[PDB]
């Protein structure tokens, strides 16, 4: 008659590593990285995001032509824009502190475009000639929505004073230019004056821009260049503009909303039509795991990420045959 | 193993023992049978959840990258970025494999414990009355019934 001590064992494959030895099998495991997604872009907790498509963000603000689609975007939860949108700054140029405003963006879930400055308020210029072959619409010259690239009227350009105040409770982001011509000519039959500047002034902004009027390569078959440049006006300051030419001027600003949390997300793919609580540019996770190594970069609530390729717990014993 | 009794001084598991992870085949005159240690299985069961919780929730602070972009003539401040979010990336998944197989090998040496323990108690109990055969088994002098058998499994068994 016996009685002996003994302990389970079953048909189990699963296999862990220890530093002494590696796959050991066990009895029962615990997997604890997730390593799939759904291959695509969701509403984060019902809340859409703002694909950019082929628009890049200055192309979306100043309102290249190319991007109506984006006019007047509703609250979004994130913000996908591809590596190299081919629709940004039509007429070709520079975007002062553009990666800073991006980052602005990232922590920003809307911005409410308003009026502050009618076309229909420029008198004593000429606020419909300036168009441009590098900016289509339709077939013909256009140009950024979002701002006015003011001509000099009945041979004139004279003297710009114009000032705005932020009467609303939200701060205002608010964009505009500078034109840098090809040649001196070219300064004439825009602007007629010779010497010229674009002065802004705020409570805290200070400056004074002047046209460098040179010849460089064509690209989208122009030789002069824009600059544009942007701040934002606290509730209750005011921006004063004056110029007497090459003023690219504002006619929409945004309003900034923080219910910030956001992120600029790279990616080529589109809209999925799902809804997810973790988000990759990659696809989505639904997950329990507490790890993933889908990509570093996520929005939401999500697992850790590690570059493991495996990450599994030992719970049972060893699987002794 | 470290405590020599899994894949030790017994030599393999059973198969036929489904109720848990540790326990007893006895064999009488009525029969023979498996019977699961239910106070050790749980105990190990509760050890080994709290120990997964505990990973986890240590695992809870680890880095988040951030998207930031930087122009032509901002790679140095570019690469920094790289390297710094690269850096704990790494450091965190270190941690994670690191404390994953270190874990692994304590959670096989605490069953091994858990066996050599539970057969220890036993042998204790059989003080004189039964016999080591030094394969995890006690082969009783004056023969033992399912009564008996329930007694020492029931940790009252003693001639008391
Ligand atoms: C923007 O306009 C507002 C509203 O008119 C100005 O603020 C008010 O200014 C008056 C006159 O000094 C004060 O008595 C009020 O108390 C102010 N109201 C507020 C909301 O503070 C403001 O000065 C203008 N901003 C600038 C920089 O000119
Ligand atoms: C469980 O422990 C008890 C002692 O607490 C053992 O003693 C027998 O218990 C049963 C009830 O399960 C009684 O009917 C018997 O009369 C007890 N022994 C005698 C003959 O006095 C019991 O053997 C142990 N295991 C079981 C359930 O058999
Ligand atoms: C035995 O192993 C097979 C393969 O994993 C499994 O499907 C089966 O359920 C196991 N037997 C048991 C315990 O049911
Ligand atoms: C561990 O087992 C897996 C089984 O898929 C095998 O691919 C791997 O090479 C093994 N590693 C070792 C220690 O050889
Ligand atoms: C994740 O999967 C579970 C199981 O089907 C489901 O209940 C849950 O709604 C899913 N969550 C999302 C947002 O996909």
């Amino acid at each position: 008659d016996q009685i002996c001590i003994g302990y389970h064992a079953n048909n189990s494959t699963e296999q862990v590593d220890t530093i002494m030895e590696k796959n050991v099998t066990v009895t029962h495991a615990q997997d604890i990285l997730e390593k799939t997604h759904n291959g695509k872009l969701c509403d984060l907790n019902g809340v859409k995001p703002l694909i950019l498509r082929d628009c890049s963000v200055a192309g979306w603000l100043l309102g290249n032509p190319m991007c109506d689609e984006f006019l007047n975007v509703p609250e979004w939860s994130y913000i996908v824009e591809k590596d190299n949108p081919v629709n940004g700054l039509c007429y070709p140029e520079n975007f002062n502190d553009y990666e800073e405003l991006k980052h602005l963006l990232s922590s920003t879930n809307h911005f409410e475009k308003i009026r502050i400055i009618p076309r229909s308020s420029w008198s004593n210029h000429d606020a419909s000639s300036g168009v441009s072959s590098a900016c289509p619409y339709n077939g013909r010259s256009s140009f950024f929505r979002n701002v006015v690239w003011l001509i000099k009227k009945n041979n004139a350009y004279p003297t710009i004073k114009r000032s705005y105040n932020n009467t609303n409770q939200e701060d205002l982001l608010i964009l505009w230019g500078i034109h840098h011509p090809n040649d001196a000519a070219e300064q004439t039959k825009l602007y007629q004056n010779p010497t010229t500047y674009v002065s802004v002034g705020t409570s805290t902004l200070n400056q004074r821009s002047v046209p460098e009027i040179a010849t460089r390569p064509k690209v989208n078959g122009q030789s002069g260049r824009m600059e544009f440049f942007w701040t934002i006006l606290k509730p209750n300051d005011a921006i004063n503009f004056e110029s007497n030419g090459n003023f690219i001027a504002p006619e929409y600003a945004y309003k900034i909303v923080k219910k910030g949390g956001s992120a600029i997300m790279k990616s080529g793919l589109e809209y999925g039509n799902c809804n997810t609580k973790c988000q990759t540019p990659m696809g989505a996770i639904n997950s329990s795991m507490p790890f993933h190594n889908i990509h570093p970069l996520t929005i939401g609530e999500c697992p850790k990420y590690v570059k493991s390729g495996r990450l599994v717990l030992a719970t049972g014993l060893r699987n002794v045959p | 193993g470290l405590f020599g009794a899994i894949a030790g001084f017994i030599e393999g598991g059973w198969q036929g023992m489904v109720d848990g992870w540790y326990g007893y085949h006895h064999s009488n005159e009525q029969g023979s049978g498996y019977a699961a240690d239910k106070e050790s299985t749980q105990k190990a069961i509760d050890g080994t959840t709290n120990k997964v919780n505990s990973i986890i929730d240590k695992m809870n602070t680890q880095f988040e990258a951030v998207g930031k972009e930087f122009n032509n003539l901002e790679r140095r401040i570019e690469n920094l970025n790289k390297k710094m979010e690269d850096g704990f990336l790494d450091v965190w998944t270190y941690n994670a494999e690191l404390l994953v197989l270190m874990e692994n090998e304590r959670t096989l040496d605490f069953h091994d414990s858990n066996v050599k323990n539970l057969y220890d108690k036993v042998r204790l109990q059989l003080r004189d009355n039964a016999k080591e055969l030094g394969n995890g088994c006690f082969e009783f002098y004056h023969k033992c019934d399912n009564e008996c058998m329930e007694s020492v499994k029931n940790g009252t068994y003693d001639y008391p």
